[PDB]
Order: C-alpha cells, then structure tokens, then sequence
C-alpha cells in the first residue's frame, strides 16, 4: 500500500482513524531510521529554524518511547502538535523551533499527554497533479 | 496527440456509488500521475484525488475516506469509486493528467479532459 | 532501482557520473510536479529559510527549462550550489533564502554558468543504517 | 536470537576486487535494513555500504561507484562486491543490521557482526 497520509486529526479521534488518511505514498518507509510508520501533514511554521516548514510531511514512527532533544509527535488534550521533547519528571516542556513561539509546559498530572511517534524525517513535495 | 477520454458520472440521491474513469490515449512516452479535479458552480476548481503510475495516491481533504482512486497500467486509465455521496459533492468532475508525449521525452505537460456532470 | 543520489560532484565532470552516486531510494518520482529525476545532497544553510537544510537531499527535475523566481540547481564554474534564480541578460544573479548569505552574480561572459536542474521538493532522512 | 553470519573477504592487490556477504538468521519478524560499517585502526567507525528489503542503497563518499551492495529476501543475505580496492580500504568490515526480532514486535535494534578484515596491499 505504502505510507498514510495523515492530516489534521479530529479530536479524540486516533491518528490513523480512516477519515483522516488523505492518500498512500510509496516512499520506502525503511529509508527512515527507525522505520516511517506514517507521514503527517505539519501545520504551522512552529518548527521552521529545522526546516520543519507548513505543508511539510513528517515521517514518524509510531512510538512512545521518545528520550529527550527529540522531535515528537505529541497529543496535549487533543492538541496533534510537533515539537522538540524536554521532560523533568512531570514537567514536559514541549519546545518549539521559532523565536515568535512560546515553550509548552505540561504537568502530567494535570493534563492528558500522549507521545504519538518519533519524527524521523521529512517529505517535501507539493500538489503533484 | 495526447487525449483524455471521460466516462461515468450522472445523478444520485445521498449516500450512493458512483464511479468514474479517464483513459489516455495517443503518443504518450510516460503518464507521470492521472487523477480527478471538482468544479463547482462559482467557486473554484478543486483537485479530488490523484494517482501515480507507481500507485501513490492522494486525496483531497473532504474526501474522508470515502472515494477510492485505482489505476490500469495496461488499459492506461484511472478510476473513482464514490461512495456516501452528498449534495456538496455536486459538481464537474474534468480528468487532469501529467503526461511526457513522445515529442517531448523529459518534458511533461498537462492535459486536462472535458469534463463529467455529477448531481447530488 | 529509483532516484540516484548525487554529492559532491567533481570539476568539470557530469552531475550524474556514476562516481558521484552515492547511492539509489526507492522513492516514487511522480510524487513531485514535475518528475524527480535525481537527488541531490544540499551543502550548507544557505536556503535555511525555505526549509532546505545541510544534509537535505533535494528532488531535482533535469532539465535547463528555469524561469526567474524558481529555486534551481547550477553549476557556476565548476561548483553547484542551490539558489534561487534572477537572470536579467549577461548578468544572473543566484539569491539565497538566508540573511548571513549573499547573492551570487555571475557574469555569463567571465565564467561557466549552466542550469542543471529545478528543485521540486525535498526528502530528509538520514543514514537509515 | 538473532545473529550476523558474515562470510568473506582477505588480502587483495591494489585494483583488486573482493566479494563480502552477510545473512541474518533467527527469530526475525522484519529486516530493515542490512549493509556495512568499517573501522580502521585509530579511526571511527565509518558506513560503507546499505540496502533496505525494498532495494534502496545508500554509500559513503570513498566508494565511488567501485562498490555494488545487493540482496535475496529470501535467503536473507546482503552482498556486497568491492573492485578497486585502494591501500585507503584496508580496514575491520562490520556486517550491522537493523531488525525488528519477533521477540520485541515493533521495536528495531542494531545488530553487529564478528568483523571480517580487508587488506589491500602493495607487492
């Protein structure tokens, strides 16, 4: 089939829920390290400074064993968002790479906090029809 | 000559299956991705989903899983299958496909075909 | 056998010469608009600002077909850089998307100038082993 | 368990070439990707040549062209057939594989083999 095109994810909704996955792409998934489990559409320029830029597709690899410096893919109460992995206990700080963001902070006893995957790399092409 | 020949489409209440497909034909060297765009009335023409000749396909963000977009390598077409239609999916469905004719080997064009009435 | 992969190429030596094919991803060509005919490793931060980063391989049309505004690959007198074009006569101008880098002018009597491709996307991995 | 049986390699003259192989055998649910490291005596370890199940292959800027990696999925096997071997390739040839053992499902980890030594001389 080859890997899913995810989007922007519904609320509560899981990432690879069916109404989500926008198209197939046949990109060898084992040209990332770990493997491209999917690619999901960045949005926002949240993370430019790495040249995560909008409309970018982020190869992840679904995991929830991410170490920290890394870039995530994080859930923040409904919130698929991409940033760099910085957790003291229970203060996860999600930061970004842009001087006009502000960090993320979570205190994982208040909020709800899931690691969807690892960034493992990048695919940028455009509209191709 | 490139050409792009259109069939399917017609009316269809909620819900529903209607499929289409579009054939190249002519002096073609390469066809680099086949696929279908919407124009409906007064607003803009919007791509509906497309497929390549090594099968990577993509879809367009109102589409939620509810078209599926084949191709034929042999027979040279592409195919839509539609299905849970709505009266927002109304519109003219035209064939778009990048194509490198045999002239123009490395130089890809787009032809565009003349378009498919789809009524909900 | 897909996309090669191109690094420093030599003086004065085709893009494409098998020495400088660092290898061959399976990735599917039509994904860009237009094809993708090689992929080239970007050296250096020059285009930071448009997401193309050191170490990014770029998705590269062959072609010399480039208008101005474009962001193409070229050969100036021996070295290819990835620049965005402004040809205006005898003199084009290679601008860079990053404030630290200056524009390049070529003067097309002085020195070799050639297009060697336009940039049609990016694809960044890593070393996948 | 899940192991790198390497096979091959030795002493060539310059412009010599010199088949190397690797398999991976045991509880494997998934190879990602196999191919060869290098380290010379004093120096890091360096990549020399890699291969996914797909065919992607990727190599170091000192293999010009001079290095064919290659593969059977079925017989779970890289190859990698070096030909002009310079005085510059003598080194410790490290077989390295990523695999998913169906121990961990889901999980990859790096495999390594024994080393098989490459020796490119001068009469």
């Amino acid at each position: 089939e080859g890997l899913p095109l995810v989007g922007r994810v519904a609320a509560g909704e899981p990432l690879l829920a069916q109404q989500h996955i926008e198209g197939h792409y046949q990109v060898d998934p084992s040209l990332f390290k770990p493997n491209a489990d999917f690619l999901l559409r960045v949005s926002g320029m949240s993370m430019k400074d790495i040249g995560i830029m909008d409309g970018d597709l982020l190869a992840v690899h679904k995991t929830q064993d991410v170490r920290n410096g890394q870039v995530v893919v994080a859930r923040i109460d409904d919130e698929v968002t991409v940033k760099r992995l910085k957790k003291q206990g229970n203060k996860v700080e999600l930061l970004p790479e842009n001087s006009e963001f502000k960090p993320i902070v979570v205190d994982l006893r208040q909020q709800s906090f899931t690691i969807e995957g690892l960034a493992v790399g990048v695919i940028r092409n455009g509209d191709w029809l | 000559q490139v050409q792009l020949v259109e069939s399917g489409g017609g009316s269809v209440q909620a819900g529903g299956s209607l499929r289409l497909s579009c054939a190249a034909s002519g002096s073609i060297f390469s066809i680099n991705a086949m696929g279908w765009y919407r124009q409906a009335p007064g607003k803009q023409r919007e791509l509906v989903a497309a497929i390549t000749r090594r099968g990577s396909t993509n879809y367009a963000d109102f589409v939620k899983g509810r078209f599926t977009i084949s191709r034929d390598n042999a027979k040279n077409t592409v195919y839509l299958q539609m299905n849970s239609l709505k009266p927002e999916d109304t519109a003219v469905y035209y064939c778009k496909a990048r194509i490198e004719p045999d002239s123009s080997w490395g130089t890809e064009y787009e032809y565009w075909g003349q378009g498919t009435q789809v009524t909900v």
